[PDB]
């Protein structure tokens, strides 16, 4: 019984229906994949930065070592075509499919199949469906995997000489470095698993969760539910959507992070640097500078009497003095050279920077990822001139909306689908209210 | 009659006065833990150093605060994001100046909030009520997210986050505006949109139905006992209120429905609230309100400046003198 | 309710469009014109982008009394004549 | 049989948008005042009283478009069109800021007319005047805002400009001027407005989610009469669930419903006192025992000591283009800077 | 006011003789200027260091000197310190370096000119905001 | 310190498993109309 | 048989007749250069 403005909800039982709303949102999902990447292409210029350029998904094909040679320099973009034209021509298929389903094919599927047909409360049907998509999510993890070790490599920015797309001989199979992830704290110099650093450790996470996908995508199709399991859980369609709301909400935090903090599986060769990268890089530029000047930049006392260029962290280690004191947790290919055990080491900071150093740190300090809605990069008291936002800030603000949007919709369907399993959810009861045969708090 | 058995059914009792709930096992011990905390720190911490620069910020009471001024100071710059609970500490003495109650008092709170919402859900579903009240709260509980929680996430460090007190609140929301132009923001003008309309239709709504009272009283006493707690009988005349609202404006702009008009007063305040605390999650990210500084220059090219110039040059104002012994290099970019 | 037409019934009409479908792009083109003639200008005392500023100053032309306050603006004006 | 009763008769008649003897004034009234908004937000300059362009067809957007406030030489004038500053011209009484006071004007009298229009109303139809008292909140923010406060002041130059962002400047300019969130007369207005917002949204959500089942479908809505005498939602539930999830809860509908006219009402009128205090610089800006130890104790810093740094800073850096009728000339060695910054 | 050959007339080279450039070549050179400069030196700052900036009288005073086009164009080709002792292309964008510069790279040599042209052009517009900093903005 | 630190870990974790088992024993059936 | 000219009618004209007209302005204003 529901409104025009719930009208999806009224294709809960409709199981063919149904269908087609999936498969025509698989196809939209699809479309946009590919129209999007043909429009970063068609506006691409190879002479300048990814990051000075809007683009968000040609990062995500370079990085998978496509189109892209040593340095993060473009080599061929056609590659970013065929990503393109693929993704788009495919989604007629699926429009196709779904428009098919939707409006011609029959109404309901129990009565043509009893394979593809289902009852919600089919809880075997059920997890059969489950075991199916954990298998495909466990393919497509290889996928990755096998992109890394048999088709070409990855974009690996910790390469030695700039970064370069290399081959990933020696996943990390260990799984006290696997899972030991998984065990790190969130908070900072831990990261939990946002801090993966090397693509040994990513290639070989994939190798498990591929493997665990596929071990759990057959146990759900050979095993029902046990007793405690199907006590504790709502067994309807709107309480499983919302068991997904939630997962997808976790998921998107996770990814608002990742884009923020990691410079790994998103190098900032392509996407531009970290908050903290900007951050230290500012450091390191004006300690540069001031050192060629003549300063002698370990004994600089600052106006707190704290270390103008280098001060200690709270355990010891050298780091950068002034406010991105706090971002001293920040690793990435330029800095690294300079760490000593100690930290930050003086004799190399004397001796050992290069230009391509310098060159990195001055860049990255003017690409921070600070930027006003209507893109003028910098600062926000900053004047008119660059037309800059960071693709890291586009990424991490529009995946958190999205998150938190996916939560309220979880709180929503959770809430709806206990109320409506219970009975309540179109009101109470005027002639049995629990509360009127309830005796009085006081 | 188990002893589990009874104890699952003691938590979940509707006969509480207070409905404890599993949500409430984690909000009880997490929000007295935090109050308490809090009630102390206000009173008696000795000064934080807030900005890791060996500059403490004195906050209590007993350290020469008033009601307005004090406040339990943020964690140390130099600690960033760091986790820093009491045992990380060489002592009570330290934890101290690094503001470690802070950090306390904040993860606690948010937990115990966290499983006020949830909470709300709960005792829903064992009266038989509809679910969504809940859906409400997390509006606000979202705003207690984003300043407490998320800015500093994105900011890197907890000495960015809201101060607990009045003075600091205030602290925390010049600076916010100097470094994200946050009145400028599109999604802060929809929380101040939430905010104002919220009063407006509270104040029209409980004006709508105050003019339509029945009469049910006589001069010398309170309206108010005109209503009887449970009578099932409407109190006021919605039809005579909505003739008046009506002819006020115009008759379609007029609620004639007390079921929409009600679901539209929970609706407006909460969006627009949703929208401000993203807001303050974006900008955690410094996706900063509309800039137009220079945006109008006459034929020679001269800058003819609007009311934004004038805007920045008191967000530069804000600037320059924020953290003014903190920073080494030209630009704050964090 | 209260014995005017019904607005859902007025825009539907082929009169209503018969006439609007005039009135409404007279209009539009009345207020371009408005723009594109300059008199928006004129009418208001709006400034356009070649005299906010005479040539080599940098002066807001600032009123700055309350009785000579319009013979002062006059005189900015013939200082960019 | 009078003409006087004869047109009492057609004022009140019952029409799409009822008139009456309030519409006479109401009516020209709140169409100039934003007639004239728009016409000077299209198309009108502020150069020669701010400075600053202001107008569409100046390059502006509807972010920083404004009505701006006259020339601080204007003082206090009417800036009547036929009055000794405009001699009659158009063209001149707008660059001087005519349109300003005339929206203002036309503003103040509209909403007498609408008031008085609440009143109308709620006579002929038989209902108590509770919705117009509580209109006098807007009302006394209004006058106290846009009238009282640059009558106090050198000049009307100082009032708000009638714009988004020109609103936003004068937020600003009351934070390092007077140091406005410090007043707690504009506390109790902050109270009161998030106050009215949080009744708003939570008595919304409980009748949303103690409904009787009245209807057989999901769209509650549906299911309500607006003629039924039997109430929507339970009183009896609503009270018993907050009362076990926050302790106290509403038992009485007509002080609920009274609670929410007087919340948001009181608070703007806290508020309204408290910019009236600020038409005079009586402002709350300082806690005096606080100046006297930070003066003789180096060590000694809070919250309320940085925060008129920053106002020191809002000062000095946004005066001389915000007042340009006062000629500052501050040259760099002066700003008050921090390190670096 | 407006853009009147006299301001868009600038010196060529040290000899003092002169050139006047076009409304065109003025757009130009902004635009170019914002394409490969403002990252670092929006409002004629040097953002990486602001000890040095693009004030004609910092021009002047470079050795070489550069308040001309001539001297300007070189410094595109070769830059150098302030004082001219060493040659900085390994750390300032140029087109000795465009290797490491991509954007460098589709600069012809009339580009050059219109963007050396804005850097001129400009303080005697904005005055003292160019280069000034945000005490100016 | 490492004293508290357990202390913490075993309060902590206590109030966890007392949620965790809290909604394994049969929530959905604790409702006043249909229990299961 | 309804009245065409009503108080309604001016009222609805009174601001729609400027609306347009404003309109018009405002769409000629995107074409300006300085
Ligand atoms: C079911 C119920 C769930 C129960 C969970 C309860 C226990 C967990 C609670 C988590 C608390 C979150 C604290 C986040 C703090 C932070 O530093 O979080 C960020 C961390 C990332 O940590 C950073 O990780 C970084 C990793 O980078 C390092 O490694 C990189 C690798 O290239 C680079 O080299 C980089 O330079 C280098 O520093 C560094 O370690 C930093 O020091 C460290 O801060 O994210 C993370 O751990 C990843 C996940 C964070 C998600 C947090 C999202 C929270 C949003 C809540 C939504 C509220 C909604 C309101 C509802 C109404
Ligand atoms: C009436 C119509 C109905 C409207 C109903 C309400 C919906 C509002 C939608 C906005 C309406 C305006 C859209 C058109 C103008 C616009 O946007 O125009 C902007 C551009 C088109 O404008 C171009 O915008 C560009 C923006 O810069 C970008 O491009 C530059 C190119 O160098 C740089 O790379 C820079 O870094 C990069 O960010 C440039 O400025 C171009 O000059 C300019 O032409 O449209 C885009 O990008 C298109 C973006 C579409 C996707 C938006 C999703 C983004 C998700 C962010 C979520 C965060 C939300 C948080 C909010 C708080
Ligand atoms: C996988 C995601 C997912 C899925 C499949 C559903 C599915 C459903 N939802 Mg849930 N929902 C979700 C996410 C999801 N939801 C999220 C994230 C939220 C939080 C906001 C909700 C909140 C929500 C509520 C409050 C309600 C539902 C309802 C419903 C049902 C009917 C919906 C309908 O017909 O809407 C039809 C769609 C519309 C009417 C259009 C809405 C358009 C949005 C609000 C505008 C977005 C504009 C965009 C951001 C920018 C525009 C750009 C411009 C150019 C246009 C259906 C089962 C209803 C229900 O309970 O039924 C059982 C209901 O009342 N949903
Ligand atoms: C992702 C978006 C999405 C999808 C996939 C669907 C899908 C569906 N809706 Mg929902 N709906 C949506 C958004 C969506 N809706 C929104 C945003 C709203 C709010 C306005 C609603 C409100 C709504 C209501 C109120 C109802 C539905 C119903 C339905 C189903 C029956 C439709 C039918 O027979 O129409 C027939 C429609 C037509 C004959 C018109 C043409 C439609 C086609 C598909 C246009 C496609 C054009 C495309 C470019 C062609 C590509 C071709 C190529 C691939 C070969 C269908 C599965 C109905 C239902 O459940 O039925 C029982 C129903 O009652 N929808
Ligand atoms: C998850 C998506 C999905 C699901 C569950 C179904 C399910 C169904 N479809 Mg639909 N369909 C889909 C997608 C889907 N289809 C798409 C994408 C299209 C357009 C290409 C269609 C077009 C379509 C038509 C035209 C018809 C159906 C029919 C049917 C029914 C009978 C199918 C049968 O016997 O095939 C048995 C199995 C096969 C024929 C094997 C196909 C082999 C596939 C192509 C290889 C799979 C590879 C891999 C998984 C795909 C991914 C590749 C990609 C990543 C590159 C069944 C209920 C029929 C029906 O109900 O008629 C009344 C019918 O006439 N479907
Ligand atoms: C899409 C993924 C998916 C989904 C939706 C399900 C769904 C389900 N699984 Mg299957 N499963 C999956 C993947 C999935 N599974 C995979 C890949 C495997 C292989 C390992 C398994 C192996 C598996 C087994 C062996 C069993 C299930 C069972 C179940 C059912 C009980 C769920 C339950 O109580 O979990 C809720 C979770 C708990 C009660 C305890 C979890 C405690 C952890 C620590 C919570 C951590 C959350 C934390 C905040 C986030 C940080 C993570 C941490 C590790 C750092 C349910 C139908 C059970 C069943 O009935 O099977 C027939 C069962 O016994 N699953
Ligand atoms: C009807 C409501 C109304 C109200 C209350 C106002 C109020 C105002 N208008 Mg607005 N105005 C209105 C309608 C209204 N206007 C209309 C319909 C128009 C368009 C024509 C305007 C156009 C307009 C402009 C253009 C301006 C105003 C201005 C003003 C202000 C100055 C008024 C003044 O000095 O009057 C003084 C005069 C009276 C109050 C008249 C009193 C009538 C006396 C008692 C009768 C005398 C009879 C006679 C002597 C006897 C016979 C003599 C014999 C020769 C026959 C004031 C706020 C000015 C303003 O805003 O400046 C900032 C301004 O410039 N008004
Ligand atoms: C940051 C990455 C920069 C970019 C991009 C551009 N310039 Fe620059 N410039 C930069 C620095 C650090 C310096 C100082 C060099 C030193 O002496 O140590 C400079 C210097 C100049 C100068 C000299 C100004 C002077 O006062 O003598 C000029 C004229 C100049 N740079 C011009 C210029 C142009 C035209 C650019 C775009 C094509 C450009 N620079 C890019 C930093 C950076
Ligand atoms: C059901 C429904 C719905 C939905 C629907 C959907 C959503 C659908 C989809 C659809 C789709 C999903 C579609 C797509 C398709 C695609 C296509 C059709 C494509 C095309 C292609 C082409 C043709 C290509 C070409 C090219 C090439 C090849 C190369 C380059 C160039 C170019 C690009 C040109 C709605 C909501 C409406 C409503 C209700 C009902
Ligand atoms: C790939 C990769 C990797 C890996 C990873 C992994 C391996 C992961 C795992 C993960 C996992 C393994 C996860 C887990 C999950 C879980 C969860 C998330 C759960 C949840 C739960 C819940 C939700 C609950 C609920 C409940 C309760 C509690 C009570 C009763 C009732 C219920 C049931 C409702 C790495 C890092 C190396 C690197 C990179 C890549
Ligand atoms: C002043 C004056 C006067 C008067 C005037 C007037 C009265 C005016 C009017 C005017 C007006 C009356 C105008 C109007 C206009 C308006 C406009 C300008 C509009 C626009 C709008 C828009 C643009 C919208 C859109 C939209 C959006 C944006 C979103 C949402 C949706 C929509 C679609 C709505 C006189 C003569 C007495 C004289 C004295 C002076
Ligand atoms: O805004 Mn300005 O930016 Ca965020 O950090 Mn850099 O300075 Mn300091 O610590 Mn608190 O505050
Ligand atoms: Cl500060
Ligand atoms: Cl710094
Ligand atoms: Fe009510």
């Amino acid at each position: 019984g529901f409104a025009w403005w719930a009208g999806n909800a009224r294709l809960i039982n409709l199981s063919g229906k149904l269908l087609g709303a999936h498969v025509a949102h698989a196809g939209l999902i699809v479309f946009w994949a590919g129209a999007m990447t043909l429009f970063e292409l068609a506006h691409f210029i190879p002479e300048k930065p990814m990051y000075e350029q809007g683009l968000i998904l040609i990062p995500h094909i370079a990085t998978l070592g496509w189109g892209v040679g040593p340095g993060g320099e473009v080599v061929d973009t056609f590659p970013f075509f065929v990503v393109g034209v693929v993704h788009l021509i495919s989604s007629a298929v699926l429009g196709f499919g779904g428009v098919y389903h939707a409006i011609r094919g029959p109404e309901t599927l129990e009565e043509y199949s009893s394979f593809f047909g289902y009852d919600w409360k089919d809880k075997n049907k059920m997890t059969t469906i489950l075991g199916f998509h954990l298998i495909v999510l466990g393919i497509g993890a290889l996928l990755l995997v096998a992109k890394a070790m048999f088709f070409g490599g990855l974009y690996d920015t910790w390469a030695p000489g700039g970064g370069d797309v290399r081959v990933i001989t020696n996943p990390t199979l260990d799984p006290r470095v696997i899972f030991g992830y998984l065990l790190k704290s969130p908070f900072g110099g831990e990261g939990w698993i946002v801090s993966v650093n090397n693509l040994e450790d990513v290639v070989g996470g994939h190798i498990w969760i591929g493997l665990i996908c596929i071990a759990g995508g057959i146990w759900h199709i050979l095993t029902t539910p046990f007793g405690w399991a199907r006590r504790a859980f709502i067994w309807s369609g709107e309480a499983y959507l919302s068991y997904s709301l939630g997962a997808l909400s976790m998921m998107g935090f996770i990814a608002t992070c990742f884009v923020w903090f990691n410079n790994t599986v998103y190098p900032s060769e392509f996407y531009g640097p970290t908050g903290p990268e900007a951050s230290q890089a500012q450091a390191m530029t004006f300690l540069i500078r001031d050192q060629k000047l003549g300063a002698n930049v370990g004994s600089a006392q600052g106006p707190t009497g704290l270390g103008k260029y280098l001060m200690r962290s709270p355990t010891g280690e050298i780091i950068f003095g002034g406010e991105t004191m706090r971002f001293w947790d920040f690793r990435g290919p330029w800095l690294e050279p300079l760490r000593g055990p100690n930290g930050l080491d003086l004799n190399k900071i004397k001796n050992d920077i290069q230009p391509w150093q310098e060159r990195r740190a001055a860049e990255y300090m003017t690409h921070a990822p600070l930027g006003s809605l209507n893109s003028v990069g910098g600062v926000a008291t900053e004047i008119n001139s660059v037309n800059f936002v960071s693709p890291r800030s586009w990424l991490a603000t529009s995946h958190f909306v999205l998150a938190f949007f996916f939560l309220v919709g979880h709180l929503w369907h959770a809430g709806r689908a206990r109320a409506a399993a219970a009975g309540f959810e179109k009101g109470i009861d005027r002639e049995s209210e629990p509360v009127l045969s309830m005796p009085s708090l006081d | 009659a188990n002893l589990w058995e009874r104890f699952c059914n003691w938590v979940t009792s509707t006969d509480n006065r207070l409905y404890v709930g599993w949500f409430g096992v984690i909000m009880i011990p997490t929000l007295l833990a935090a109050t308490i905390c809090f009630v102390i720190a206000f009173i008696a911490a000795p000064p934080v150093d807030i900005d890791g620069i060996r500059e403490p910020v004195s906050g209590s009471l007993l350290y020469g605060n008033n009601i307005i001024t004090g406040a339990v100071v943020p964690s140390s710059n130099a600690i960033g994001l760091h986790f820093y609970p009491i045992w990380e500490a060489a002592s009570l003495d330290e934890w101290l100046y690094n503001g470690g109650p802070y950090q306390l008092i904040i993860f606690h709170f948010l937990l115990g909030a966290s499983c006020y919402m949830g909470r709300q859900w709960e005792l829903s579903y064992r009266l038989g009520m509809r679910p969504w009240i809940c859906v409400a709260y997390s509006a606000p509980l979202a705003s207690a997210f984003a300043v407490f929680l998320i800015y500093p996430i994105g900011q890197g460090s907890f000495s960015d986050g809201m101060p607990l007190g009045i003075s600091g609140t205030f602290n925390f929301m010049i600076v916010f505006q100097a470094e994200h132009n946050i009145l400028m923001h599109p999604f802060h003008q929809l929380g101040v949109a939430g905010v104002f309309g919220g009063a407006l239709f509270c104040a029209m709504h409980g004006s709508l139905v105050t003019s339509s009272l029945i009469r049910e009283t006589t001069e010398t006493e309170s309206a108010n006992y005109g209503y009887k707690f449970g009578q099932e009988e409407e109190t006021y005349n919605i039809v005579a209120a909505h003739g008046y609202f009506g002819r006020l404006i115009f008759q379609y702009a007029s609620f004639n429905n007390s079921r929409s008009l009600h679901f539209f007063l929970a609706a407006w305040p909460v969006v627009g609230v949703w929208f401000t605390a993203l807001g303050i999650s974006t900008m955690a990210f410094n996706l900063n309100g509309f800039n137009f500084n220079h945006s109008v220059i006459d034929a020679k090219g001269n800058v003819i400046n609007t009311w934004a110039d004038i805007i920045n040059r008191a967000n530069l104002g804000m600037e320059v003198m924020h953290e003014r012994n903190a920073h080494n290099f030209p630009l704050d970019l964090a | 309710t209260t014995g005017e037409r019904p607005f859902s019934d007025i825009i539907t009409s082929v009169r209503y469009w018969v006439i609007h479908s005039i009135t409404i792009p007279a209009l539009f083109i009345a207020g371009w014109l408005f723009v594109s003639t300059g008199l928006a200008y004129d009418v208001f005392g709006t400034p356009r982008p070649d005299s906010y500023y005479a040539q080599e100053q940098r002066s807001i032309p600032l009123v700055t009394d309350r009785f000579e306050a319009k013979q002062q603006v006059e005189t900015f004006l013939e200082q960019l004549k | 049989r009078g003409w006087f009763d004869i047109l009492d008769d057609w004022l009140k008649r019952d029409r799409f948008v009822f008139v009456g003897w309030s519409g006479i004034l109401l009516f020209p009234c709140a169409y100039l005042a934003l007639g004239g908004w728009l016409t000077g937000t299209t198309f009108v300059t502020s150069w020669y009283t701010h400075g600053l362009a202001s107008s569409y067809l100046e390059g502006c957007n509807f972010l920083t478009v404004a009505v701006s406030t006259p020339a601080n030489s204007m003082g206090h004038s009417l800036l009547l069109l036929w009055g000794p500053e405009a001699q009659g011209d158009f063209t001149r009484w707008c660059q001087l800021g005519g349109l300003w006071t005339f929206i203002a004007l036309h503003g103040a009298f509209g909403l007498i007319g609408f008031m008085l229009r609440q009143f109308e109303i709620a006579r002929l139809v038989g209902v108590r005047p509770y919705n117009a008292i509580a209109f006098s909140a807007p009302i006394a923010v209004f006058v106290s805002v846009f009238l009282i406060y640059p009558l106090g002041q050198s000049s009307w130059f100082f009032a708000p400009s009638f714009g988004v962002a020109a609103i936003f400047r004068f937020l600003l300019f009351f934070q390092g001027f007077h140091n406005w969130t410090l007043n707690p007369f504009h506390m109790m207005g902050v109270a009161g407005v998030l106050g009215g917002a949080l009744l708003c949204a939570i008595h919304g959500a409980t009748v949303e989610n103690t409904l009787f089942q009245d209807g057989e479908g999901a769209s509650t809505f549906r299911a309500f009469n607006p003629t039924q005498a039997e109430e929507t939602y339970s009183m009896v539930t609503a009270n018993r669930f907050w009362s076990q999830i926050f302790g106290i809860a509403f038992s009485n509908k007509r002080w609920l419903h009274f609670f929410m006219l007087f919340v948001p009402v009181t608070g703007l009128w806290m508020s309204a006192i408290g910019v009236v205090g600020l038409a005079l610089n009586l402002r709350s800006y300082d806690f005096i025992s606080q100046e006297i130890r930070a003066a003789e104790d180096p060590e000694f810093e809070t919250f309320y000591t940085k925060n008129l740094l920053l106002n020191e800073g809002i000062r000095a850096w946004m005066a001389p283009q915000d007042q340009p009728h006062e000629n500052f000339v501050f040259p760099e060695e002066v700003l008050p800077r921090g390190n670096a910054l | 006011a407006e853009l009147t050959p006299e301001v868009l007339t600038v010196p060529l080279n040290s000899e003092g003789k002169t050139i006047t450039l076009t409304e065109k070549q003025y757009l130009e050179g902004k635009r170019l200027f914002q394409y490969a400069c403002a990252s670092c030196h929006v409002g004629g700052i040097t953002k990486t260091n602001p000890s040095l900036d693009l004030r004609t009288e910092t021009l002047a005073l470079a050795t070489p000197p550069r308040d001309n086009i001539e001297g300007l164009v070189d410094y595109m080709k070769n830059p150098t310190t302030y004082d001219g002792e060493q040659e900085i292309a390994e750390v300032h964008p140029s087109l000795r370096s465009a290797d490491i510069f991509p954007k460098m790279r589709n600069l012809t040599e009339k580009d050059l000119v219109a963007i050396a042209g804005h850097i001129l052009v400009e303080p005697k517009i904005l005055g003292d905001k160019w280069g000034g900093g945000k005490v100016y903005y | 310190m490492e004293t508290l630190k357990i202390t913490v870990y075993i309060v902590v974790t206590f109030f966890v498993l007392l949620f965790v088992f809290g909604f394994l024993s049969g929530d959905p059936a604790r409702n006043p109309k249909r229990k299961d | 048989s309804y009245p065409i000219f009503t108080v309604r009618w001016v009222a609805v004209h009174t601001l729609a007749v400027p609306t347009i007209f404003f309109l018009g302005a405002i769409a000629a204003m995107q074409f300006i250069q300085r």
